[PDB]
RNA sequence: AUUGAAAAAAAUAAUAUAUAUUAUAUAUAUUAAUUAUAAAUUGAAAUAUGUUUAAUUGAAUAUAUUUUAGUAAUAGAUAAAAAUAUGUACAGUAAAAUUGUAAGGAAAACAAUAAUAACUUUCUC
């Protein structure tokens, strides 16, 4: 190679060129995944969704009313500070970090008819630490996820080398899955309706849980996983079962709004709130 | 049921094949798809279950929406709004979609795809923008046809070119393609398809083919030559194939001279530009313009000055490429041109 | 102007909403597409070798047609893997008394009882009351103490009215709407709330503003209530 | 040579895998493709109208909230402050359950506490 | 020391030929403690199931109800035998006899 | 072509046949496959003459031939776990820190963390 010097030549027109349409290659990837001609086609709306219908029919209006605040205004977040131009050395100086944080934080807008909180995704994390010695437990965990949820699990691979825990790097330690729409609706419905009621001593979810910008996380143990219908039906095929974390990601601007939304979906809360 | 009506709606908004019409609008799944010609394959085929009644209901829904759009269109006055509402009314028609998707869009048949109809015009615009326009712009930019000849281009018409008289074979030239001297010896024919609202009864077009690569030894550089030029040409949405049938000698400001590159003179680019003339109001009849033929250079051309002086706006373009071969001498002799020059192999 | 506190009590749907014919047909069509593009059932994992369950499942199932040389198959040579013909959908048939679902239509439905809290298990009901005149309207209350908030006043008034037979939860302290007047120079503030358990059962017999009650949905409210009142209060009511 | 645990997990990952379980590609005639296109366009338009109707209802409700708040602010500041008091810790009643697709034996409960 | 099953050469799934994963599921009916039934998608070949302990009979999810009976699995373990074994004592007499101890 | 059934069609592309051009083009025809590849007495299917059986039919037995089961990860132009360190074409953006989450703790794995004025298509008052 004569040189390593990236440089994009400017154009003389405003027409946007996508070369995937000019290449005769990959004819079947030109169709959208929603197009019946695409091999990636998968029917989406096969049946009505009770949880979504309930949220659209009842909870949107109630949440709007509850979160209404008169003459509210946007609360801007911690952003990068700017150097005052009292010294020449400030001319090309990069901006300063936010006051309390090394990362910028989002602004909080008043709740209005267009931005009511709602569920956007659910992610299940299953990290079998005992899979460090046995790689097959990862496959078992993936099957547990597939049976509980119905979606394709994705493997989790070790990234750090910690000797005290005897954790190497590049090995399969478990599985994950992300849920949206009817599938997450079903997963949450079955959780609340079957599994959580069958836990020994269950008070709810901690009121001091969740990332500070919307999203609530809580865990389940192996005995708790045994309550799901699929496992109970064929106990024989489940000598061992694994726990997992559950992360519910919503549109809530702050965590307490998400807590109210989940309580609407019947998720109990026990601790004292921040 | 406005889509079943054809008192005022053009007849092209319907599938001209009775078999396919009946199958698409069938009541029970008793017929078979006309697309599958072989009976064997027809028996093998099995349509998705519960598809005709859902189709009937979706048809009814879309047809009610189209009826509302027609209601508002019959009352709108501005031609742009009228055309937009017509497009929105007929865009979702299964018959229109069938016709456009599965019939020719270049050599269109008036009774299937009529470009006098806003919906067909809009669907054609979308189809062109999907693939054809992007390729044209890529070829122009990469081969440096834009800055060399004209500052920019905002494509608004599809231009296709062909060389039917030279050899006898039929082929639309891909932009940027290399053509033999024999292929490009005789004359090109154009096809300028317009997709916007333009007054067919007043608008006139010009076409200039230029070569911005003819060497010039006075300053050790290149220069531009006007290969071909036509002015005062009128088109129609469905009859827009320019050929010696559709123009006179008064339209010709520079008769066609062929691509005749010189040996080791490099790969020459022949670029086609289509402009539309000014459209004066308060006057009846097309506004024809007279070209100053004693000022036209024809060998030291300046296209930017030409278009600026005659107030022309480009709407379409095309391009091909040429290089020396054995038939160049024969073409020179046939056209009465002097013997070609021969340049060195090295650029020093 | 004099302040007044109105309340609308809502009963939420108890069962999933009904589907319009378009929704039903779309869902069945998509379900058949899914079945057509559906994977083979891995019975080799859900039924172990040589077990009675496996035997009975196999007996229930009907096998496909295998390809055999010397025969003509007009629909195409069979292509089977794991017991399914890949060119078509695959149909699998399957204190222990069978599940008998409950009817979605109730005795209140058939008897057209306008007061029972079962007249529509899938719709949303709203409490309406009749004044001295012939104008149905949402319950309203007067107040002069002003030592209590609007929603608390509404809840206590409803409790006293029903005579300790209604359980009501206030969605929020914020009023949801206002109705102004000029003749009587009154401003009436509405508050939203839901019914959780109990029965309304108008009690007071000394001729309060309330005469007769009903639990109507949006359409019946449109049919009962005055047109202007409906235009002024319609958006506060849920479609389903 | 494999262990019975190996066979069990291979069966589990067989249930994972798509090998020897998917049917043939769905190839539709041109007419049925057009039918399907019309179905999807109808459904998309319908869902957009439903979403916009809900959005309009919420817009109107929010307008009502703000009008009522202005009126109450100018009429009685005490009640306005009581209303504007935050509900940060609010939770929904635990029997406001999501609707199911067939009703229960006891439709409604007429006694409490 | 770790045990793993070997990786076979992965079959190449070309660009555009990659199909989605639609596992086989059944429209199974699920009965709660009350008479309510929910339709759901399950991969187990069991079209019908009923639950003995679930949301509809849990105090935390059912605060308003006055009376709420609880139950566990039957025909398993020695449950309820601590009552079946003693028939002489039966249900308020014991409550009265548990009045006080009179110890200090 | 046969095979449940009374003029023929008018697109991109692919395949078969053929011939125009010192032009990888045109005409007619059709619309296949797209997760597969040896080796299985033993699991499961479909195919005949007795059969019991009611014109059938049927369900069950016996054999000949064939089919399925070798059950194996990526289903995404995958994107900062480990594996191909040289070419080309297409495409994307890391890292720390903070807040949470079963075992989980300083340290394992997942999720969240800057702003939408302007421009389009669609829906809607």
């Amino acid at each position: 190679p004569k040189s390593a010097c990236s440089l994009v030549k400017p154009v003389h027109h405003l027409v946007k060129i996508d070369k995937s349409k000019l290449s005769p290659r990959f004819p079947e990837l030109k169709y959208d995944k929603s197009d019946i001609r695409s091999p990636g086609f998968k029917p989406k709306d096969t049946h009505a969704d009770r949880l979504n219908d309930h949220y659209l029919n009842t909870l949107q209006s109630d949440l709007l009313l509850i979160n209404y605040s008169h003459n509210a205004a946007v609360v801007k977040g911690l952003k990068q500070r700017a150097w005052s131009g009292d010294s020449p050395y400030h001319l090309n100086r990069p901006p300063k970090n936010p006051r309390g944080s090394k990362a910028q934080l989002p602004d909080i807008h008043p709740i209005k008819w267009s931005n009511i909180p709602g569920l956007e995704s659910v992610v299940i994390n299953c990290f079998v630490r005992e899979a460090r010695e046995n790689q097959l437990l990862a496959i078992t965990a993936a099957l547990q996820l597939q049976q509980i949820t119905g979606c394709k699990p994705h493997p989790i691979f070790s990234k750090n080398d910690v000797p005290t825990w005897k954790l190497r790097k590049g090995h399969q330690m478990g599985a994950k899955v992300e849920l949206k729409g009817k599938e997450m609706s079903q997963f949450l419905s079955t959780l609340t309706e079957i599994v959580l009621p069958r836990i020994r001593e269950y008070k709810g979810i901690s009121n001091q849980s969740g990332n500070r910008f919307g999203g609530i996380s809580f865990g389940l143990t192996a005995e708790d996983i045994k309550f799901f219908p699929e496992i109970d039906a064929n106990q024989d095929s489940w000598p061992k079962t694994f726990g997992m974390h559950i992360n519910i990601n919503t549109s809530a601007q702050l965590d307490y709004q998400a807590r109210t939304l989940l309580s609407g979906f019947q998720f109990p809360f026990f601790g004292e709130e921040k | 049921h406005i889509w079943s009506d054809f008192t005022t709606r053009p007849s092209s908004l319907s599938i001209q094949s009775s078999k396919v019409k009946n199958y698409l609008f069938q009541k029970k799944a008793s017929l078979d798809p006309p697309s599958i010609s072989r009976r064997s394959n027809r028996i093998k085929y099995s349509p998705p279950e519960h598809i005709d009644e859902i189709f009937r209901m979706s048809y009814d829904f879309l047809e009610q929406r189209s009826s509302k759009f027609y209601e508002l269109a019959n009352k709108t006055k501005n031609p742009l709004k009228k055309d937009a509402l017509l497009i929105k009314a007929e865009i979702n028609n299964p018959e229109v979609q069938y016709n456009f998707q599965f019939n020719n869009k270049l050599n269109n048949v008036k009774d299937i795809i009529d470009y006098d109809v806003p919906v067909y015009r809009h669907l054609g615009k979308q189809h062109w923008e999907s693939y054809g326009q992007m390729l044209l712009m890529q070829r122009l930019e990469t081969l440096a046809a834009i800055p060399d000849t004209l500052p920019t281009l905002v494509p608004r018409a599809e231009v296709n070119i062909k060389f039917p008289f030279s050899t006898g074979v039929n082929k639309w030239i891909e932009p940027g393609e290399f053509l033999s001297s024999n292929v490009t010896s005789m004359r090109p024919i154009f096809k300028i398809q317009e997709y916007e609202l333009v007054n067919v009864e007043k608008q006139l077009y010009t076409v200039l083919i230029v070569n911005p690569d003819v060497p010039d030894l006075s300053n050790d550089s290149f220069k531009t030559a006007l290969c071909y030029g036509l002015v005062n040409i009128n088109l129609t949405y469905n009859d827009n194939l320019i050929d010696p049938r559709k123009f006179h000698s008064s339209n010709i400001i520079a008769d066609y001279l062929p691509p005749v590159p010189e040996k080791n003179a490099g790969k020459q680019r022949f670029v086609v530009w289509v402009f539309r003339q000014p459209l004066i109001e308060d006057k009846q009849g097309p506004n024809m313009l007279e070209i100053d033929r004693k000022e036209l250079s024809r060998d030291d051309f300046d296209i930017r000055q030409f278009t600026k002086k005659y107030n022309l706006t480009a709407i379409g373009a095309h391009i091909w490429r040429s290089e020396w071969d054995a038939k160049v001498a024969a073409v020179r002799e046939k056209y009465g041109l002097p013997p070609g020059r021969v340049f060195s192999r090295v650029r020093r | 102007p004099k302040i007044k506190v109105g309340v609308l009590l809502s009963r939420i749907p108890i069962i999933k909403s009904e589907l319009n014919e378009l929704e039903k047909k779309y869902y069945e069509y998509q379900s058949e597409l899914e079945k057509r593009l559906m994977w083979t059932f891995p019975a080799y994992f859900y039924f172990k070798k040589g077990t009675v369950a496996e035997h009975k499942f196999l007996s229930l199932q009907k096998g496909p047609i295998s390809k055999k040389n010397g025969i003509w198959f007009p629909r195409g040579i069979p292509d089977i893997k794991h017991g399914r013909e890949r060119s078509t959908k695959q149909e699998v048939k399957l204190v222990n008394r069978p599940v008998i679902p409950n009817d979605r239509i109730t005795e209140a439905d058939r008897s057209n009882d306008m007061k029972s809290l079962e007249r529509q298990l899938s719709r949303t009901l709203y409490l309406l009351v009749k004044d001295k005149s012939g104008t149905w309207k949402f319950p309203n209350f007067d107040l002069s103490d002003e030592s209590k908030p609007l929603h608390v006043h509404a809840e206590n008034e409803l409790k006293l009215l029903s005579g300790d037979q209604i359980y009501t939860w206030s969605v929020s302290a914020t009023p949801i709407g206002v109705l102004q007047d000029e003749r009587n120079r009154t401003a009436e503030f509405i508050v939203k709330s839901h019914i959780l358990a109990g029965k309304f059962d108008l009690v007071a017999s000394k001729n309060d503003a309330f005469e007769d009650f009903a639990w109507l949905t949006k359409g019946e409210i449109s049919e009962y209530v005055p047109k202007d009142y409906f235009n002024k209060t319609e958006f506060l009511l849920a479609d389903n | 040579s494999l262990s019975p645990l190996a066979q069990r997990v291979v069966t589990q990952l067989s249930v994972m895998s798509a090998s020897r379980k998917q049917p043939k590609l769905l190839k539709l005639a041109r007419e049925d493709l057009i039918k399907h296109q019309t179905i999807e366009k109808c459904w998309s338009i319908y869902q957009q109208q439903q979403r916009e109707r809900r959005n309009l209802q919420l817009e109107l409700q929010y307008k009502s909230i703000e009008r009522s708040m202005n009126l109450l602010q100018e009429l009685s500041p005490r009640l306005f402050e009581a209303a504007n008091a935050s509900e940060k810790g609010k939770r929904f009643p635990m029997e406001m359950k999501v609707p199911t697709d067939f009703p229960p034996n006891t439709l409604w409960h007429y006694n409490f506490r | 020391t770790r045990i793993t099953l070997p990786r076979r050469p992965a079959k190449k799934i070309q660009l555009g030929k990659s199909r989605p994963a639609i596992y086989h599921q059944f429209n199974v009916k699920m009965e709660l403690s009350d008479g309510s039934v929910v339709i759901r998608r399950s991969q187990y070949p069991k079209g019908e199931i009923r639950l003995i302990q679930d949301q509809r009979n849990n105090p935390l999810w059912n605060p308003s109800r006055d009376d709420l009976v609880v139950v566990d699995a039957n025909s398993g373990g020695s449950l309820d035998r601590f009552n079946k074994r003693y028939s002489s004592l039966f249900s308020t007499v014991e409550l009265s006899e548990e009045n006080k101890k009179k110890t200090q």
